């Protein structure tokens, strides 16, 4: 039995349509950097958070 | 008739044309109101959307 909580998820649409992977944007600061570049690829660098 | 804050189930019919396609005129389906040509695609969508 678990509750749903109002997060922040970024859904990834492949070729076929359906949701095949979701990275939560209030976890570790990593995932939270991958939800305003919208890409699940970081390069180095410096960026922001809020 | 009665109408209280409870949802509806009980409409009336909507009567209308047919379906014509491979032209430029306005369209509407399930209240999007569009203006273009229905040309036919090759893709697949969901069997619940």
């Amino acid at each position: 039995v678990g509750y749903l909580q109002p997060r922040t998820f970024l859904l990834k649409y492949n070729e076929n349509g359906t949701i095949t992977d979701a990275v939560d944007c209030a976890l570790d600061p990593l995932s939270e950097t991958k939800c305003t570049l919208k890409s699940f690829t970081v390069e180095k660098g410096i960026y922001q958070t809020s | 008739f009665e109408l209280l804050h409870a949802p509806a189930t009980v409409c009336g019919p909507k009567k209308s044309t047919n379906l014509v396609k491979n032209k430029c005129v306005n369209f509407n389906f399930n209240g999007l109101t569009g203006t273009g040509v229905l040309t036919e695609s090759n893709k697949k969508f969901l069997p619940f959307q």
